[PDB]
């Protein structure tokens, strides 16, 4: 895990401020990248585990157009992005199910294909 | 590529970097260090150590006679500013401005004035390694200052040089015989200040320092001085050397 | 118009969380135990008793078609703060529960013996949990997912109707 | 320092006797803080105070 | 096609404010920490023997910056004191990275102190 | 205000206090006015940390009469017209009198004062009110008993 | 972070600098139809002793104009007699050895006035000096504007800043903060009003910050030198040299 | 009417408050014993420093000036500060009331600069005044307390 | 359903383990003082050109 | 003084115990920031890095007044140890005191060499201190003086 | 405890470098320091001296007893031990101080 | 139960909570002594992939005072089989826990009636093995080119079944690792003629 070898040493070095952390170029990115999910997690198992770190307001799980089942990856955006910070490097490497996450930093680009599915994502989270 | 996270794990960093010395054969040199002064002032240190591997490697290749006169100021002042953060015993830094001042000879010459009153200053600053650090620039810099033909210059590093020789820190008293021996081996030494017969006494007790730089440095300096100038030395002097 | 979209979040906890978090070999187990749980010899430990002036407690197993023979097994309910009681047949399972029986009509995961200290005072509890055929106390059937308090001679069943109990189970207090 | 004060464990139940240094103690279950006494008639059962 | 420069100016501009945090977009966050010396104030509330009769429990629940819903029960700690929202378990995930970060934040400080306090002349 | 910048109270600031008193009359007239000065214009100024130190330091000399009990005059209980840190420097003054003279002492001399802001039993029922609600919470109810029999009177 | 310049402004002899800025002043204003207003508002001569602090603000009323033309130099004429009536009312205990102009214009009307007191030197600056911003200080400013007559009024511009730093780090920190509100006045005073829990007391002109908090805000004048050269003439401070920039910071 | 005692250094007299004719108000050294029931001041504890250690802290100035290192200057200095620091942080109150150990303060830092007035081979007061002695370390002084 | 992570029975702020707390207790045995006198003793840098947010404040 | 401060401030400290307890707060940070450097022991000692050894350390006080007679060299603070007790003084303001009786830092210059080093300012100053290298030059090689 | 007496001292004789050598080894391999201990206080039962001085106090003089820098760590765990287990048993009563 | 006097301290009460509080987190948080005994290991470096060189197939109160026994037999018999026992107490630098496993021939006091020359051979082997593995530099010296005559009349048998389950353990140090290591590649020069079996476990 790539992520997590290079806070080690980010954290050695002493650097422990956030604006001058590897961090900082991604300063204006809400979303994270979740990545080596197990097949049986879902969108509202997804919000359980990443509501530790702050509050989610997007989610989406990528999963295919013809049988409906998970990739192995999502997206999920928070409030405030210094939950990013959090999510990345202190969740990153977590075995969950048998397998370990990958969390990055991320842009998000949505799609038209998951238009409704924006919606039905939507109304959950405007509940809280 | 040129990002803090790239530059955290060593292996990505020396991918990235000979990436770069490569296309800068085609890019050019000026295009390329254009480039490399943000990496050079960033306020993280290990970013800021990549780019100096980058600057030393392309000028090796490729020297410097593409830069214009104003790449040639924003080039040193970045070195510059990358000598005054470091807080670590790195050895680029130095390699690096050795490249540089090899490079460009003559054209140095306006940039000499201003780097020797850093280097005074730093000589009187409480933290022993950047003291270290500063006769260090000093020794990279004395074959390009003897090549200006600054030689009021050269002795009033040597005799500022003499009189921190009673530093109790070795790490740094070290790099001072060093810088005083590189100053030496350059000049007339009639014309060198404080003369040699002032010089070669005070280094007699300095061979009973313990600590490895002291010594190797000191030996090279008591070892130039009796090719050079044997007859400035009484000798009964020479055999407490041989002692 | 028949689907908006095929593909459709679902929004609802499946087995891996739960899993993981409250451990067993394989199956979750259900009843998390409350925060006022104590086993009676920690409860005896802090008021500071010798042992002749301690209560305990035990859940002495006898058969339905006969009591005459006396235990089936006697299991001292001390030690710990809850018993799972569940399904251990004996000829392949998986052990789930402390306190086993060789009942088929009961699940791996059927009630809890579940010990409280409700303002300094030990109180024995009992929770169905939700099995499949139903639990009765004092050959009364009880609702689920709530801690019934339990006396002394009290017998628990394993099935709802008197057709398919064949051991009790009497819970005794000194 | 140990030894020392084990030692002087002899000489304040010497001068104390078995009774009096019960009171001050406390019983062994739940005893006494400093200069404390379970009641008033513990406390003036004895010149010792 | 300077139409065409705008609609895909837009698309850039659609896409940084859909990607930026609400926290961000709308206030500093200096000040929701100076919001706890306004309850610092109130520290003063308390020895007030006047206080006592006007004071009720009007439990209001727990709400986030933008206002949404939080975690009930006390969490565990974060460097930006950021709180859990309320679809979160109660099951503390982590590889351990934050308390070792807390460890070395607490080592830069003590450090400072004891520069200047074993120094010997 | 060099005595607010300590920690705690002390005597050395009491003890110096009652020398100058004690030796001419200006002395007295300048302690006099100051009081009036620290409740009236500078109670918002202080810390609750400050209003220790300063409650201790005008109830222990208005405990041993270098100070008159008329000087607590000015004070008046109410709703309106008290400040929450000036409350707190009457808990404070309070406490300190009764720690010196003991409680049965200090209700002969509030009896021969004549203080009517803080014992009102002329009328005005809510601030008879507020009075014994703010004694009591003080831990002076024995205080309170005369106000006690006006309100249920009224009532 | 520091001029190599001015270190012989602060040897043991008594110096002087005056600035003539804000003597003549005036408003724009508009009239009941619609027009140009000129009216002149109360102006000030500024005199500071930059080792000891002393400000000596001799205000001048709006009566003196009202009778005269070409102002603009007779203004330079009235504070010429100012300081010389000023130096006269020292004992020369106290007198100073020199006078510094910040204005070229000024060394001729002075020296026509100081001819009674030879030995005293008048001579200008090669510095630059952001005293015409002081008007810009708060308490400063009330006093010249609530004035009816002629009046000279002293002040402290260091307030208490000396009895923990010298006075080369105290004239440092002025004319860092008097150029930080001249080239930008309402963002340089969000800088030091940013906390309303601390205070400037009654005779103090500046907020009574600590030790460190003047280290911060040190930092953040400069940056404001800093970003509004960028603003104004379009670079990126990423292309200065690091001499620029301190040129730039210091005027 | 007296109860006394002597404890860890400390000489305590006891008055109880009924006992004396006339409660007056004391300085520091002086402490309240509060009945606790009641919380009112029911005795007063008077306060004063042990015989046999003001003894102990001269005995301790002599050591000072015999030691090794007790010809630099700074050292002398400095093993003042931590006698003096460690007599006044320990005893606080019964330092006030007690005669014969501030006579012994006055002669031990008589002493002590007169170590540096002789190391410097001089006793003229124009060239030793108080800045030298008392100006913090971090200022180039001796930091004497 | 799912079994909590054990908290302890207080909780703090991040801050009571982040101070230092006690940390002037590793002292030499003759310092009288808690920290420097002047502030520039303690500092490193007294002012750092930041380029990074001096150029996206003129941009 | 100290002992009624403490008196008051360990029982604020138990009571925003249970408050907190009882409602499943945690405590803020600026509850316990006024009572920070108050208390015998202190309240600071209930956070510092080390108090889950600490609280196996068992007889401390006896073991350092056995010190006498086993070290020749002791430490005239026997009586306190602040890693259990927290430093139970402070003393900066008596160095900015003393500067200013003394007249001020530049009053105080005016007696030395500051002018002649070429020192613009003073609040850079730093004196040598020592470092582990005065006697690194030998080994046994060295005299009795 | 054992190592604070170090903290302060510039040049130490032959007896004061064995001294922190032996402690610098007990912190390198504790596992073995810990088997020795059990060994001495099992089987050791004949000591090597104890070097006595005496310190000038000018009102009396006062003996410093020296032990031997290999049984002092033996010791030093044994005090720490022995207060600690009598400190949860409660041997000693209030009143003792 | 009245206090006669005040509280000025911490109470009695809220002390034992922070005493019990430390015996709790006293297993989760790791001593800084605790720290140096994990860290001599070689597996303290390793990933998770690292370590899966280890599967790899190798082939009724009742109270009241009493005074203790008067001979404590007990404590003295428990602890004589992990300290004292029977060794060279002189020529290793330390003796692990482990060492009690794998070489236990010298750990053991069957002093005479051993099992006629085979068996006073097969004590050697593992005096040398021990020797090489924790001896100081004049045993590990000497004990290593004796080691390299005596493997060729040694059988290849006696050495790699010896040696070889020492690199198995997970207590191992680094400096260790490296001896054992250097044992077998002297003794495979010299023999030549090696089996099947012995080749795989290699």
């Amino acid at each position: 895990n790539k992520i997590q070898q290079i806070n080690d040493k980010e954290l050695q070095s002493g650097i422990l401020s956030p604006h001058q952390s590897w961090h900082n170029e991604y300063k204006d990115n809400a979303y994270i990248y979740i990545g080596n999910l197990n097949r049986e997690l879902t969108e509202g198992d997804i919000l359980t585990v990443f509501s530790e770190y702050g509050v989610p307001v997007d989610v989406i799980l990528s999963r295919d157009e013809n049988t409906g089942e998970s990739q192995g990856f999502a997206y999920l955006k928070y409030e405030d992005q210094r939950s990013t910070i959090l999510a990345v490097d202190n969740l990153n490497g977590f075995k969950i199910g048998g397998r370990a996450l990958k969390i990055d930093h991320t842009f998000y680009r949505p799609k038209r294909s998951l238009q409704k599915y924006y919606e039905a994502v939507k109304e959950e989270l405007d509940r809280d | 590529f040129w990002v803090r996270r790239v530059a955290l794990d060593r292996p990505l960093n020396k991918v990235v970097t000979y990436t770069t010395v490569t296309l800068a054969k085609k890019l050019g040199c000026s295009y390329t260090i254009d480039k490399l002064l943000t990496p050079l002032r960033d306020e993280a240190e290990p970013f800021r150590t990549m780019a100096v591997h980058a600057v030393t490697r392309t000028v090796n290749l490729l020297g410097t006679a593409d830069l214009d006169e104003r790449l040639e100021t924003r080039l040193i002042d970045a070195l510059l500013i990358a000598f005054q953060e470091q807080t670590n015993s790195d050895s680029i830094i130095f390699k690096g401005f050795g490249a540089v001042t090899v490079s460009l000879d003559i054209r140095m010459k306006p940039f000499l004035a201003p780097i020797v009153s850093t280097i005074l200053n730093h000589l009187k600053h409480k933290t022993p390694l950047v003291r270290q650090h500063a006769a260090d620039l000093c020794a990279i810099l004395i074959p390009v200052i003897k090549n200006c033909h600054e030689f009021e210059m050269l002795n009033k590093l040597n005799i500022i040089l003499y009189e921190s020789l009673g530093e109790v820190y070795p790490e740094v008293l070290g790099s001072i015989i060093n810088a005083m021996y590189c100053i030496t081996s350059v000049m007339d030494l009639d014309k060198l200040q404080p003369p040699i017969n002032q010089i070669l006494p005070t280094l007699t007790p300095i061979l009973r320092n313990k600590h490895r730089k002291v010594e190797v440095n000191t030996i090279k300096f008591v070892g130039l001085i009796g090719k050079l100038a044997p007859t400035y030395a009484p000798p009964k002097e020479w055999m407490r050397i041989c002692f | 118009k028949s689907q908006y979209i095929d593909i459709m979040p679902d929004f609802s906890p499946s087995g891996l969380l739960e899993l993981e978090s409250n451990n067993k070999e394989g199956i979750a187990l259900k009843h998390v135990e409350p925060q006022d749980a104590i086993s009676p010899d920690n409860y005896m430990d802090m008021l500071g008793l010798e042992a002749r002036d301690r209560t305990m407690y035990e859940l002495v197993i006898y058969r339905k078609n006969d009591k005459d023979k006396g235990p089936w097994k006697r299991y001292d309910l001390n030690g710990r703060s809850c018993y799972l009681v569940g399904r251990e047949l004996g000829h392949t399972e998986i052990v789930v529960a402390d306190i086993g029986i060789p009942e088929e009509t009961s699940s791996k995961q059927h009630c809890v013996i579940q010990f409280r200290n409700v303002r300094g005072i030990l109180k024995c509890y009992v929770m169905d949990l939700d099995s499949s055929n139903g639990t009765c106390l004092n050959n009364v059937v009880i609702p689920g997912a709530r801690y019934i308090e339990l006396r002394s001679g009290d017998v628990l069943t394993l099935s709802e109707f008197e057709e398919d109990n064949d051991y009790e189970l009497i819970f005794m207090n000194v | 320092s140990f030894i020392f004060q084990y030692y002087g464990l002899v000489i304040d139940l010497l001068l104390l006797g078995q009774e009096r240094a019960t009171d001050l103690a406390g019983p062994a279950n739940n005893p006494n803080e400093f200069m404390q006494f379970k009641s008033k008639e513990v406390e003036k059962a004895h010149p010792i105070r | 096609s300077k139409y065409e420069d705008e609609k895909a100016a837009e698309r850039e501009q659609y896409l940084k404010n859909l990607n930026m945090g609400d926290v961000q977009k709308l206030g500093i966050n200096v000040d929701a920490h100076d919001k706890k010396k306004n309850q610092t104030a109130s520290s003063l509330t308390i020895e007030d023997p006047a206080i006592t009769f006007t004071h009720d429990k009007e439990r209001t629940v727990k709400t986030s910056l933008l206002g949404r819903k939080l975690y009930d029960k006390p969490a565990p700690e974060n460097r930006f004191a950021i709180m859990p929202g309320s679809r979160w378990d109660g099951v503390h995930r982590s590889n351990g990275f934050e308390e070792k970060w807390f460890a070395k934040q607490n080592e830069i400080n003590e450090k400072k102190v004891q520069s200047y306090t074993l120094q010997e002349d | 205000k060099s005595s607010l910048q300590e920690s705690t109270f002390s005597k050395f600031y009491s003890i110096l206090s009652e020398r100058m008193i004690t030796f001419h009359r200006s002395w007295q007239t300048a302690y006099n006015e100051t009081f009036e000065q620290n409740y009236t214009q500078d109670i918002e100024d202080y810390e609750t940390d400050q209003l220790r130190i300063l409650g201790k330091f005008w109830g222990h000399l208005i405990s041993y009469e270098f100070l008159p009990m008329d000087c607590l005059k000015i004070i008046k209980l109410t709703e309106e017209e008290s400040c929450p840190q000036g409350r707190i420097f009457i808990k404070f003054l309070f406490q300190e009198l009764v720690n010196e003279l003991g409680l049965d002492e200090l209700q002969l001399r509030l009896n021969s004062s004549k203080l009517d802001g803080m014992f009102p039993l002329e009328g005005d029922a809510e601030h008879i009110r507020y009075s014994i609600n703010f004694f009591t919470a003080i831990g002076l109810g024995l205080l309170t008993e005369d106000m006690r029999s006006r309100l249920t009177i009224i009532q | 972070l520091n001029s190599s310049n001015y270190a012989e402004l602060f040897n043991n002899d008594i110096k002087l600098f005056v600035d003539d800025t804000n003597v003549y002043r005036v408003t724009v204003h508009k009239t009941f139809e619609g027009n140009v207003a000129t009216k002149a508002i109360n102006g000030c001569i500024f005199t500071l002793n930059p080792k000891t602090g002393h400000l000596f603000l001799k205000i001048i009323h709006t009566s003196v104009w009202a009778g005269q033309k070409r102002l603009s130099q007779l203004a330079k004429w009235k504070t010429a007699e100012e300081v010389s009536a000023l130096v006269r009312s020292l004992p020369k205990e106290e007198q100073p050895k020199q006078i510094i102009v910040t204005r070229k214009a000024m060394l001729d009307p002075l020296e026509v006035h100081m001819l009674d007191f030879p030995n005293i030197a008048i001579r200008p600056t090669e510095l630059r000096l952001p005293f015409s911003a002081a008007m810009s200080i708060d308490k400063l400013s009330d006093v010249v504007m609530k004035a009816t007559e002629p009046q000279m009024v002293l002040f402290n511009i260091y307030d208490d800043w000396l009895d923990r730093i010298s006075s080369y780090t105290a004239f440092s920190r002025l004319t860092l903060l008097l150029r930080a509100l001249k080239t930008n006045e309402e963002s340089a005073k969000m800088i030091l009003l940013s906390d309303p829990t601390i205070t400037i007391k009654s005779y103090h002109l500046w907020p009574s910050f600590t030790d460190e908090q003047w280290i911060t805000i040190e930092s953040q004048m400069r940056d404001l030198i800093l970003t509004e050269y960028g603003r104004k003439y379009n670079v990126n401070i990423s292309a200065l040299t690091q001499t620029e920039i301190k040129d730039i910071i210091l005027g | 009417p007296n109860l006394l005692f002597s404890m860890c250094g400390f000489e305590v007299r006891i008055l109880p408050r009924q006992r004396m004719e006339e409660v007056v108000s004391n300085d520091e050294g002086v402490w309240d014993l509060v009945d606790e029931r009641t919380k009112q001041r029911t005795a007063k504890a008077y306060l004063k420093v042990s015989e046999e250690e003001i003894k102990k802290f001269d005995s301790r100035i002599r050591g000072i000036l015999m030691a090794s290192g007790s010809t630099t200057f700074t050292k002398v200095a400095a093993k003042w500060n931590t006698s003096l620091i460690s007599l006044f942080t320990y005893f606080r109150e019964a330092i006030v009331a007690t005669e014969p150990l501030l006579d012994i303060l006055v002669k031990g830092e008589t002493r002590i600069q007169n170590r540096v007035k002789l190391g410097l081979n001089s006793k003229m007061p124009t060239r030793f005044p108080p800045a030298v002695f008392y100006t913090p370390k971090e200022l180039g002084g001796l930091g004497m307390i | 359903a799912a079994k909590r992570s054990e908290q302890p029975d207080l909780q703090y702020d991040s801050r009571f383990f982040t101070r230092g707390a006690n940390a002037s207790a590793k002292r030499h045995e003759d310092q009288v003082y808690d920290n420097p006198l002047f502030v520039q003793q303690d500092i490193e840098s007294i002012y750092k050109t930041n380029y990074e947010k001096l150029d996206e404040a003129v941009n | 003084n100290e002992f009624l401060d403490s008196q008051r401030v360990w029982a604020e400290y138990a009571t925003k115990r249970q408050e907190a307890i009882q409602q499943n707060r945690r405590l803020a940070f600026e509850e316990l920031e006024g009572s920070w450097d108050r208390g015998i022991p202190r309240i600071s000692t209930l956070f510092q890095r080390d108090r889950h050894t600490l609280a196996y350390d068992r007889g401390h006080r006896i073991r350092r007044e056995f010190k006498q007679y086993s070290l020749e060299r002791n430490s005239p603070f026997w009586w306190t140890n602040s890693h259990h007790d927290g430093k139970l003084w402070n003393l900066n303001a008596y160095r900015t005191d003393v500067i200013q009786a003394l007249g001020g830092i530049e009053t105080i210059l005016e007696h030395t060499l500051f002018k002649g080093t070429g020192f613009n300012s003073w609040e850079g100053l730093f004196w040598e201190k020592a470092s582990g290298f005065e006697d690194s030059m030998q080994f046994k090689k060295l005299t009795h003086a | 405890d054992l190592k604070d007496v170090y903290a302060s001292k510039v040049r130490l004789n032959a007896s004061e470098r064995e001294e922190l050598a032996l402690i610098e080894e007990a912190y390198d391999n504790p596992h073995d320091t810990l088997n020795r201990i059990k060994k001495y206080l099992l089987t050791q039962r004949v000591f090597k001296p104890v070097d006595i001085t005496m310190m000038e106090n000018y009102q009396n003089i006062s003996p410093v007893y020296s032990v031997d820098p290999l049984e002092k760590i033996t010791d030093a765990y044994l005090d720490q031990y022995l207060w600690y287990e009598a400190d949860q048993r409660k041997l000693f009563p209030n009143w003792i101080k | 139960s009245h206090q006669l006097g005040g509280q000025y301290s911490i109470p009695q009460d809220l002390r034992e909570n922070l005493q019990k509080e430390a015996a709790r987190i006293g297993e989760n948080e790791k001593d800084v002594l605790q720290e140096k005994m994990e860290t001599r290991t070689v597996q303290n470096r390793e990933d998770s992939y690292h370590k899966r060189r280890f599967d790899m197939k190798f082939e009724w109160d009742v109270k009241g005072y009493e005074p203790p026994d008067e001979s404590s037999t007990a404590v003295k018999e428990n602890s004589d089989s992990a300290l004292v026992n029977v060794e060279g107490i002189h020529d290793l630098m330390f003796f692990k826990p482990s060492d009690h496993k794998y070489f236990a021939d010298v750990i053991s006091k069957k002093p005479i009636d051993e099992l006629n020359k085979d068996e006073k051979k097969e004590r050697t082997l593992s005096m040398l093995l021990l020797k090489i593995k924790n001896g100081n530099t004049a045993s590990r010296r000497t004990s290593m080119r004796i080691l390299t005559d005596k493997a060729v009349t040694f059988g290849p048998e006696m050495i790699f079944n010896r040696l070889l389950p020492i690199l198995l353990d997970r207590s191992l140090e680094d400096q260790e690792r490296h001896l054992m290591i250097k044992t077998i590649d002297r003794v495979l020069y010299q023999l030549g003629d090696l089996t099947k079996p012995y080749v795989h476990k290699i």
